[PDB]
DNA sequence: AATTCCCCCCCTTCGGTGCTTTGCACCGAAGGGGGGG
């Protein structure tokens, strides 16, 4: 086995089980007993003073039952990382792939035991409707799904059974980044899903994504033959803050003609010198920002925006005004499962691009997230998330 | 009898020895008391002598038990548990009569000397030790270590949870149609089945726990209704809190009133109606606990309403599968609600209050927000499933709420019901001019030496006024600007202010702070017809925005 | 002036955190109370 090590002074997740629905209760008592009796946990006791979150998750039209364990704060403690650090590192050449397929290699870390040292780390309690009895404990003897550490543990047994099939068609990127495998093809789609069953026929025997769709959104000015004072008004506050994020950007020409006491539904006679500064203004924003570069040693950081209708609006950045990536997820009644397959897609195109989970900034309550964010999740991975509270200020990203 | 479990392995925390301290100088009944009590169980192996080898020590007093002619024996494990290891509980709540299905036979069950049946670990037995004194210091004491579990030590309740736990789990294996609730030594058994052979399977139960050392005295047996159950009055159709008593004084202390709010708090669950909002709002800016309050006309009104609630006897009902969850909330007034739980009407599973105050301003439809996941939430660990909600909120007033909110708003199935007291918002902005209503460029400045401000309101039409202010810090002088742009105005009007702080207050729809400014601010929005507040960046050369920045400096 | 331990809940107070708006709004831990064993 590998000697897993936490960070130099850290003593490891002591986090609280929410409560469960009673037909996630129904559905774990038996993935877990059935987990138990091939080894993969064991029962302890209150000894052991680590716990982690669990909770179950029915995937895309999968009817069964999945078994996930939030290692959120275990993989913040954990920074073992070292058997080959890079993980697969992050192929550049992915993102421009015509089409990639989200394969959940799931079964393959249950077979490499987990070292004797560390299963204390991964300890999870399963809680009883209406408290009957005291929440059954238990601990991972192999590798656990979610873990930052499995993959870094298989990876010396993925390269190995993947070799005699990227060896054979060089023209296939495949990525894995927790436990899922991204293989990123450039062939028909048609050919596509028959290029996909070969390597799940060679994952079984040796034991629908589209990156060509993703461009960034660029702020833009509105194009109306009347402007009234508010317009400019409101035209210069969305200036003054676009010229922080795109410098160059003047308002000597347009912060003139809201000179005076006058009123704010009458229509401003626009003047040569706006007209000149409005095209030239727009042309700046027409290109995105050169000038910003991704680092690796840095965690990026994802906006959620709420626009009404089911628009929503998202900016990955590492530092502030200098945004890596903009976009707008269209609607696909309810507010919190738009949000959080908001969260999913962001994180899956930021995995895809960059190989990094952003930390998102949620614009939701803390109570109403965690109340219902478990029920419309469907991603093996969890990102860290922050919540705001933030009014729309000028309406400054659409 | 000790069990013949094993011992959970404990052990201090790195670098750290066990306890020193001294005893205390205890009272003649509590000494006989201790020496009684520690006589029998040293006979059967659950305490043992020591002498000059064990430098260890801990105080030990006696409590009286709930039932009379009974002594606790408990230790001050203080300084231990400052060195013992952490340990991780699995009491993850309190089990709830509502929740409870329909047995057909049901009997409770309480095992006698419930720590005093489980063992110690042997490395750890010699950190608990005490010494009982002689009565007038006639010999120097005589010293015992623990060979079971010690009331008062830390990790004593989550190692005898599991250790019961791990007891029970054979019988529950083979007895899969017996339903058992344990809460730490508290068995209650219901099952379906006559009496004859539901008494015939709590007997091999009892047989089976003896087996294991735990014994079940016949005077803690009940085997007839009602059944005393965790507080509960258990009944073959129904369940009742056991009798709350309220304190009836005429001079009401700090700490007497917090005597009163709790065991209202706690009665509040199955009698409707329980407010404590005036009466807990005595307790704000209190120092000591014995300082006289007298009550205030407000918590006399509300004390007169529990006490007559709590003199009408009301009951539960228990849970039903085949049957559908319904929540419904009512609205109190000041930032309080009453919900209640049911499947049949006017048959109530449960009842509850949500009078929690988060934020310095909000609306009804927020707490209304927090009200239902507050429910959501303990309904999923009650019965493992959320409720069918009857809200007194209009569709469209949500609807117009959760489309225009900046913010991710949803709560699950839900029908409007038409019970008077509705939740609605009282004023909204437009977000678009509104034409032939008079501009109003507002602006507030405020020193940050002396805490001198000054306001200005310079308006379209020709209309302006400075207004100066004292001991106002730069975001109260612009509120202020807002409330007197308000107020110098007609039913339409468009306010342009240069901060995002009053528009962050403003945009979200207050109805009540904790501010007298906006609350100015809130009585002055409601009488306007129609209002339009717009942002405009500061010093960027915007006129008017500038000639009032000039004239508030 | 009595001295203990775990769990859930409510209500109030104080310090830390984030954004900037060096005040102000949120949040969590700790004090009190209720209930259980
Ligand atoms: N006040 C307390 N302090 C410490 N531990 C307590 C206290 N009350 C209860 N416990 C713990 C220790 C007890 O062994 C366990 C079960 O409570 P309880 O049933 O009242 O006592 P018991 O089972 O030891 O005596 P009994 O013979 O009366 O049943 O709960
Ligand atoms: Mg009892
Ligand atoms: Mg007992």
């Amino acid at each position: 086995t590998v000697p897993v090590k936490l960070k130099p002074g850290m003593d490891g997740p002591k986090v609280k089980q929410w409560p469960l629905t009673e037909e996630k209760i129904k559905a774990l008592v038996e993935i877990c007993t059935e987990m138990e009796k091939e080894g993969k946990i064991s029962k302890i006791g209150p000894e052991n003073p680590y716990n982690t979150p669990v909770f179950a998750i029915k995937k895309k039209d999968s009817t069964k039952w999945r078994k996930l364990v939030d290692f959120r704060e275990l993989n913040k403690r954990t920074q073992d990382f070292w058997e080959v650090q890079l993980g697969i590192p992050h192929p550049a050449g992915l993102k421009k792939k015509k089409s990639v397929t989200v394969l959940d290699v799931g079964d393959a870390y249950f077979s490499v035991p987990l070292d004797e040292d560390f299963r204390k780390y991964t300890a999870f309690t399963i809680p009883s409707i209406n408290n009957e009895t005291p929440g059954i404990r238990y601990q991972y003897n192999v590798l656990p799904q979610g873990w930052k550490g499995s993959p870094a543990i298989f990876q010396s047994s993925m390269t190995k059974i993947l070799e005699p099939f990227k060896k054979q068609n060089p023209d296939i990127v495949i990525y894995q980044y927790m436990d899922d495998l991204y293989v990123g093809s450039d062939l028909e789609i048609g050919q596509h899903r028959t290029k996909i069953e070969e390597l799940r026929q060679h994952l079984l025997r040796w034991g629908e994504l589209h990156p060509d769709k993703w461009t960034v959104q660029p702020i833009v000015l509105p194009e109306k033959d009347s402007w009234t004072v508010n317009d400019i008004q409101k035209l210069v506050g969305k200036l003054n803050w676009a010229s922080q994020i795109y410098p160059g950007i003047k308002v000597r020409q347009l912060c003139k003609l809201l000179r005076g006491t006058k009123a704010l539904t009458e229509v401003i006679p626009l003047t040569e010198e706006a007209e000149l500064e409005l095209a030239e203004n727009r042309e700046i924003l027409k290109e995105p920002v050169h000038g910003v570069y991704y680092d690796p040693s840095k965690d990026l950081i994802a906006e959620i925006q709420k626009q009404g209708q089911g628009q929503w609006t998202y900016q990955i950045y590492q530092e502030p005004f200098k945004n890596l990536k903009t976009g707008k997820y269209a609607r696909m009644t309810n507010d919190v499962k738009q949000l959080t397959e908001a969260v999913q897609k962001i994180t899956t195109e930021s995995i895809v691009i960059w190989g990094k989970t952003p930390k998102f900034k949620l614009p939701i309550q803390k109570e109403t997230w965690e109340t219902w964010w478990t029920e419309y999740w469907q991603a093996t991975w969890i990102p860290e998330w922050e919540f705001v509270n933030t009014p729309p200020l000028v309406k400054l990203w659409y | 009898p000790i069990s013949p479990i094993e011992t959970v392995p404990v052990k201090l925390k790195p670098g750290m020895d066990g306890p020193k301290v001294k005893q205390w100088p205890l009272t003649e009944e509590k000494i006989k008391a201790l020496v009684e009590i520690c006589t029998e169980m040293e006979k059967e192996g659950k305490i043992s002598k020591i002498g000059p080898e064990n430098p260890y020590n801990t105080p030990v007093f006696a409590i009286k038990k709930k039932d009379s002619t009974k002594w606790r024996k408990l230790v001050d494990f203080r300084e231990l548990n400052k060195r013992t290891q952490d340990f991780w509980e699995v009491q993850l709540g309190i089990p709830h009569p509502a929740g409870l299905k329909k047995k057909k036979s049901v009997t409770v069950l309480d095992v006698g000397d419930a720590y005093f049946s489980v063992p110690l670990d042997e490395d750890f037995r010699k950190y608990t030790a005490f010494t009982i004194p002689s009565i007038n210091n006639e010999t120097p004491g005589i010293r015992y270590q623990y060979n079971v579990l010690p009331q008062g030590w830390k990790g004593s309740p989550a190692i005898f949870q599991s250790s019961m736990t791990k007891i029970l789990e054979p019988f529950k294996k083979q007895n899969p149609d017996i339903v058992i609730y344990q809460y730490m030594d508290d068995l209650y058994v219901g099952s379906d089945l006559e009496i004859g052979q539901h008494r015939t399977k709590i007997e091999e139960l009892r047989q089976h726990l003896l087996r294991w050392g735990l014994t079940t005295p016949d005077k803690k047996h009940q085997k007839e209704p009602p059944f005393l159950w965790m507080g509960y009055e258990l009944h073959p159709d129904k369940w009742t809190v056991q009798p709350i008593v309220l304190p009836e004084k005429d001079s009401w202390t700090v700490n007497d009133i917090q005597k009163l709010v709790g065991k209202l708090n706690w009665a509040s669950q199955i009698y409707p109606g329980i407010k404590v909002r005036q009466l807990s709002k005595l307790l704000r800016g209190t120092k000591a606990l014995t300082e006289v309050i007298p009550l205030t006309e407000e918590a006399e009104l509300e004390l007169a309403e529990n006490r007559e609630i709590l003199k009408e006897p009301v009951h539960g009902v228990y849970y039903d599968p085949s049957k559908d969850l319904i929540a419904e909330i009512q609205k109190q007034g000041q930032g309080q609600w009453t919900y209640q739980i049911y499947q049949e009407p006017f048959k109530n599973l449960k009842t509850g209050k949500y009078a929690r105050m988060r934020g310095a301003h909000t609306n009804d439809v927020k707490q209304l927000t927090e009200a239902v996941q507050k429910i959501t939430t303990e309904s999923i660990v009650i019965w493992g499933k959320t409720p069918k909600f009857k809200l007194p909120i209009q569709k469209e007033t949500w609807e117009t709420w959760w489309t225009e909110y900046w913010q991710a708003t949803w709560i699950p199935e839900w029908e409007f019901v038409n019970t008077p007291p509705l939740v609605k918002l009282w004023y909204q902005l437009e977000k678009e001019p509104i034409v032939g209503a008079e501009t109003f460029y507002v602006d507030g400045a405020a020193n940050r030496e002396t805490k001198l401000g000054k306001a200005g309101y310079v308006t379209n039409k020709g209309r302006q006024k400075v207004v100066p202010l004292t001991n106002t810090t730069n975001q109260k002088t612009e509120l202020q600007a807002i409330y007197l742009a308000l107020q110098d105005s007609g039913l339409e009007v468009n306010i342009v202010t240069n901060s995002q702080y009053a528009l962050g207050i403003i945009q979200a729809q207050p109805d009540k702070s904790e501010s007298e400014l906006v609350n100015q601010i809130i009585e002055q929005l409601i009488k306007k017809e129609k209002v339009y507040l717009a942002w405009v960046p500061a010093h960027k050369g915007i006129g008017g925005n500038e000639q009032v920045d000039k004239l508030v400096s």
